[PDB]
RNA sequence: CCUAUAACUUAAUCU
RNA sequence: AGAUUAAGUUAU
């Protein structure tokens, strides 16, 4: 049960593939995603961001690395289907966080 | 040259163009379906007798019709006109012109609106298919309609299995082939009534259905002509199940524009719409036809009628076959249990031993109303199940059950000891290739669905008596009968019992539970009664190289128990032959491989290896090569058996593992045919189907080459006499089957394993064309088992030093083993490794059980060690020490042990 | 290299049916088919990119704590 | 010994078919026959009163159980609910052309005779 | 839920 | 050397 569980992150942390590397770290620090990955030309991903520090490394704009690849951000809600506009994100108004990301890659 | 021209146009007044150039005759290369004492078969030759002139249309447009002038003598030509005069009135024949014309006054035979192709033309073209050499069948498909001239541009067009648009391509020829057959019953009325004897032949009717030639016609009293038809329809045969002829007779007054006949949902028998169709269609066959083949006087007869019973089948409705029910009372309580059996092959059966009123149930007569599909399907829901086209009975529960299948077991110690052995390089010869592929809960029915490729097939009767008995010489030397309860041997008690037995036990409890005279009664129940029995399809978790979810099919206790009865004694008689052609029951091990691959080298001259795939095997096979695999079994209960007892047999069998009722996922659906994986005889009818198949290529091979050109004089002697024993003579002559058979194993020696070939063949007869080849196993597949057979998966040998290239998925080495060679089974060494590093079980990767699983996968592993690539020798290596890792972390270990397996001493 | 990720997909694929991810029937048809895809793939960037599609569904329900490892 | 249990186990399960058994319109079918034999295909298509459809997307939904009730077999049939793959009850507005990649197909439908 | 047949290996009893 | 039971492996 947890055995196969200690031997897949030991094999998962051997492929030392950077794609594989950075979504387990992201999952580590919380920003896990809510649907799954697609790799074909453009559909939509979401990605749940637990709060700010871990949000201004992966966005800087209109576009943030996930996977090793470029996705270009739709709409971003907070707990609700609370639209926030993209020049919101600073820490001047870090108390104005169960965050989600929904976008699209190249 | 245009005085001929306008002497050709006649009464017509048709605008004709010249095919050949001035008076000469125009030589073109058509089929002919020919007997004379010089040659014989069915073959393609040159028509150099006739001139050929094509009608243009009103915009000057060439179109199909064609004016063909044919000159031979003045007395074939006083003949035609004396039998033309006496059969001029009829709608059949084709309109002659009879004139004389000075090329020097050589008389000329002029026939009008013909078609560029007869019926012959088409008949080799799809009994003869060639991918690549298939420009007369394109130009008839064009010609008639059937599909435009940019359908070919598609590839796999011509493939039933990757493109099933071809059978709708090949149903719009259909209508023009029922109307070729209503004229053949004309034109021999009108030959009967005016007295004529001749023989019929494919390459006379023109495509339109128009007859024309009567060389060979003779004429005797008038009331009293005898038209021969066996060589017409016997040879026409499978094209009337590939273009569905009979599609029209579904409809109200053989009308295509009008709707269907809406018949009776309680009517079963359609035996007068039987003999109807069979009057209809088929009047001047001699031989007696029974509908119903409970009434046929041996098994050819029933071959016979069960291959007519195929074709009138396809025209009625599909919900009267299958079971017949009848309510019946119990202690007063009412039951619903099947009192008989509606068949598409054999007709109707009733069931000969049946009460109205039981006062008490036995075990056996419980047994055989639990096994029986009639109390299930009247009792649970109507099901209509659109995932898969086949029929749909009813559904057993409220819902519908989806098993998934998981994926495999990573033995994860095994895979780093092999890569710290050096194994799993880039670019290294050998990689895992053999994995457990998980399948989703869709899985099961899109693996039923599979049984769309199965259809109905009619075959060419003649043809198939004759090689049903050139198959029976290879199981001659076999032992066979029924058995007692008590000499049945079971191999493992504690299986499943199928359904609805799977619910209280294991095939043990029933085998316990029941006394060897409660056995042997319900044996005898079977030889007077049909059991009706439902079939369970299991998802298989096993290894593979390919995504394909694999089913396996679980017969009910009371077939296999009856079966085994039937059955075990000639089964277990094949199993312990060692040196014939079927191989089933020989090892591969001390020796058996070298003895197996001698045995096949037997006298071969010019000897070459080949092999050849069944695509789609268990789901295409046509229910007639099942019936005929079934009755070659049943020849050895002579003595012990009736020929009412091995027919309930057969209908047993049939009704069954044949198109029994399949329950997958909770629900029942109509098994259209195949054969079942799950019943005892399933390895050795595949064997007896794949000789059957060998025998027919032979024969289509030898018949369809040109007998001018054969310089041995002993070979065109006996394709003389083959066509003679096909298609003229009724009876079986039994010396020159036993020369057929013996010219058969001289020149295309087998070797039989389920399905599975090797075939050393003589090379120079091949490329003659006087034993078969790949082109004729293709041509045999295509018209009889409804498949596409491409030649990349087909193999050929050159070199017997090298062995044949697969069988049973071993390959093979000529190796030095102590002072002679011989011939050692190896496996892929993908398949090795893959089942070392991937198991079904989580209790199969620790010391517990993993060393005798790894000893076995080293045994089988062992002849790698003499391949030239070093990394295929070194997996036994890594086997090797993987079993020492083993035996120390708590005589297998050193290597001599593994070699004494190969050693021919036992 | 491409056999770690052939083997890694099979150990992911038991480890994502030991959470019960086949009571969910279309999550599972794409769990299959992405590990049936690894499992034929040739080229290894073709197979790396399936990995990370099928890691995923892993990262997505929160059942296996990656924290703890 | 256990020939009992299993022999009372085939009686008691071939009894409780015919407390499910539908016995009159069985009766109809059954002595409308020319010799009270009749084929066992035509049984549940004219007796039994559940009728499932399995469904495996939405063209064949539109083209087999569109609107509440529905002709199959020469009857008439009124849903009675819908369960997708996972057996989860779907109602009818959320089987459309929009909402069906939503669903988990097949969907299997039940309708009784009406 | 887990088929049929064949071969082989290992372990344990009786001969 | 043979038979029986249990387990396993391969083939079809
Ligand atoms: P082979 O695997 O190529 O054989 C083809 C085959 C059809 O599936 C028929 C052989 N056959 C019949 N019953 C079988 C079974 O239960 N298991 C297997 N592997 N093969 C069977
Ligand atoms: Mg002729
Ligand atoms: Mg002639
Ligand atoms: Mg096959
Ligand atoms: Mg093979
Ligand atoms: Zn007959
Ligand atoms: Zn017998």
């Amino acid at each position: 049960t947890s055995a196969m569980q200690t031997m897949l992150f030991t094999m998962l942390r051997k492929l030392d593939n950077d794609a594989l590397n950075n979504i387990i770290n992201n999952a580590r620090d919380g920003c896990v995603p809510l649907n799954i990955i697609p790799l074909t030309t453009a559909a939509k991903l979401m990605v749940v961001i637990p709060d700010y520090n871990t949000y201004k490394n992966t966005c800087d704009g209109t576009t943030f690395t996930y996977a090793s690849a470029l996705w270009e951000i739709q709409q971003v809600v907070d707990a609700d289907s609370k639209i926030v506009q993209l020049s919101e994100i600073s820490m001047d108004n870090s108390p104005n966080w169960p965050l989600i990301v929904t976008a699209l890659r190249a | 040259a245009q005085s001929f021209l306008n002497r050709v146009c006649g009464v017509s007044a048709a605008r004709l163009t010249p095919c050949g150039t001035g008076t000469s005759t125009d030589v073109v290369y058509r089929a002919f379906d020919i007997y004379n004492d010089k040659v014989a078969g069915f073959a393609k030759f040159l028509k150099t007798n006739c001139c050929r002139f094509q009608e243009k249309d009103e915009d000057d447009n060439l179109i199909d019709s064609y004016f063909v002038v044919k000159r031979h003598t003045f007395s074939n030509y006083q003949h035609e006109e004396t039998i033309y005069n006496l059969l001029k009135d009829c709608p059949a024949v084709a309109k002659h012109d009879f004139f004389k014309f000075r090329i020097d006054m050589v008389p000329h035979i002029s026939r009008q609106r013909l078609t560029k192709y007869t019926m012959a033309d088409l008949v080799y073209a799809l009994r003869h298919f060639d991918e690549g050499n298939c420009d007369t069948l394109k130009e008839i498909l064009v010609t008639y309609n059937c599909c435009d001239d940019d359908y070919f541009n598609k590839k796999d067009w011509y493939d039933f299995v990757e493109n099933p648009d071809i059978l709708r391509v090949y149903a719009n020829l259909g209508e023009r082939v029922r109307q070729a057959l209503l004229k053949t019953v004309q034109f021999c009325d009108a030959m009967r009534n005016a007295g004529i004897v001749g023989v019929l032949t494919l390459d006379n009717q023109d495509l339109n259905g128009n007859w024309y030639d009567f060389g060979d016609f003779i004429q005797t009293t008038p009331g009293s002509g005898v038209p021969v038809v066996d060589s017409y329809y016997s040879l026409l045969m499978p094209i009337l199940t590939l273009t569905r002829a009979l599609t029209a007779e579904s409809h109200v007054d053989t009308d295509l524009t009008k709707p269907y006949i809406k018949w009776d949902l309680l009517k079963y028998d359609f035996t007068e719409e039987r003999l109807k169709l069979f009057d209809r269609y088929f009047k001047y066959w001699d031989q007696t036809y029974h509908p119903n083949c409970v009434n046929c006087l041996d098994d050819r007869c029933i071959l016979h009628c069960a291959n007519f019973n195929v074709l009138f089948s396809t025209v009625f409705p599909p919900t009267s076959f299958g079971p017949l029910v009848r309510k019946i009372f119990v202690d007063g309580v009412p039951f619903v249990v099947s009192t008989g059996y509606h068949f598409r092959e054999l007709g109707v059966v009733h069931n000969q031993d049946v009460n109205l009123h039981s006062s008490r149930l036995s075990f056996k007569e419980l047994l055989v109303y639990a096994a029986d599909p009639a109390m299930h399907a009247a009792s649970g829901n109507l099901l209509l199940d659109k995932r898969t086209t086949c029929f749909s009975v009813a559904a057993l529960t409220n819902n519908v059950a989806f098993q998934t299948v998981k994926p495999g077991n990573f033995n994860k110690d095994f895979y780093d000891f092999a890569v710290s052995k050096g194994f799993f390089k880039e670019g290294s010869s050998v990689e895992l290739k053999h994995f457990f592929f998980a399948q989703d809960g869709n899985a099961a029915i899109s693996d039923y669905d599979y049984y769309r490729y199965n259809l109905p097939t009619m075959c060419d009767i003649r043809q198939l008596l004759f090689v049903v008995e050139v198959v029976d010489k290879y199981f001659d030397c076999y032992d066979g009968g029924c058995i007692n309860a008590n000499q049945v041997i079971v191999n493992n008690l504690d299986k499943s019992a199928g359904f609805p037995f799977n619910k209280w036990g294991k095939a043990r409890l029933y085998y316990d539970s029941m006394s060897y005279e409660d056995q042997d009664a319900l044996f005898a129940y079977t030889k007077r009664n049909v059991i009706p029995t439902i079939t369970q399809m299991n998802l298989k978790y096993a290894i593979s190289a390919k995504n394909r979810a694999r089913t396996v099919a679980g017969v009910s206790i009371c077939s296999t128990m009856t079966n085994r009865q039937f059955h075990q004694k000639l089964l277990k008689s094949i199993a312990a032959t060692r040196g014939a052609t079927v191989v089933i029951g020989t090892s591969k091990f001390y020796g058996g491989w070298h003895n197996m691959l001698k045995t096949v080298y037997s006298d071969v001259e010019n000897p070459h290896l080949m092999g050849w795939d069944y695509p789609k095997c268990d789901r295409a096979m046509p229910n007639m090569l099942r019936i005929m695999a079934s009755l070659v079994l049943a020849r050895k209960h002579t003595t012990c058996c009736s020929l009412s007892h091995r027919f309930y047999r057969l209908a047993n069998e049939c009704a069954q593992v044949l198109s029994e009722m399949v329950m997958c996922g909770g629900s029942l659906y109509v098994k259209p045919g195949g054969t079942s994986s799950g019943d005892a005889t399933t390895a050795y009818a595949n064997s007896v189907f794949n000789i059957c198949q060998a025998v027919t290529a032979n024969v289509n091979a030898l018949l369809s080459t040109d007998g001018n050109k054969i310089a041995d004089k002993y070979v065109r002697n006996l394709q003389h006499r083959l066509y003679e024993c096909l298609y003229r003579n009724r009876d079986v002559d039994t010396d020159f089957v036993n020369e057929f058979y013996a010219y058969l194993r001289k020149h295309f020696s087998m070797m039989i394993l389920s399905d599975d070939a090797v075939v050393c063949f003589n090379s120079t007869y091949a490329s003659q064309g006087l034993v078969a080849s790949i082109k004729n196993f293709k041509s045999v597949l295509y018209y009889q088992n409804n498949v596409f057979m491409s030649e990349a998966k087909c193999w050929t040998e050159t070199d017997l030093t090298k062995g044949p290239h697969e069988f049973c998925s071993q390959h093979t080495m000529l190796v030095k083993q102590g002072d002679d060679y011989v011939y050692l089974p190896y496996p892929d060494p993908s398949r090795i490794l893959g089942a070392g590093c991937f198991v079904d079980d989580i209790v199969k990767t620790d010391g517990t059980l993993m060393i005798e699983r790894f000893v076995s996968l080293a045994i089988d592993a062992y002849p790698l060690t003499k391949h030239p690539n070093q990394e295929y020798a070194d997996v036994f290596h890594l086997y090797l020490q993987y079993i020492r890792k083993l035996h120390d972390e708590l005589r297998y270990w050193e290597p001599e042990f593994y070699e004494a397996m190969y050693t021919p001493h036992t | 290299k491409m056999s770690d990720v052939k083997c890694t997909s099979v150990v992911l694929l038991s480890v994502l049916q030991q959470l019960r991810v086949e009571s969910s029937s279309k999550l599972w048809a794409q769990c299959v088919q992405l590990h049936n895809d690894i499992l034929l793939a040739k080229d290894t960037t073709e197979a790396f990119e399936k990995m990370v599609s099928l890691l995923s569904v892993l990262l997505s329900m929160q059942g296996a704590v990656d924290i703890n490892k």
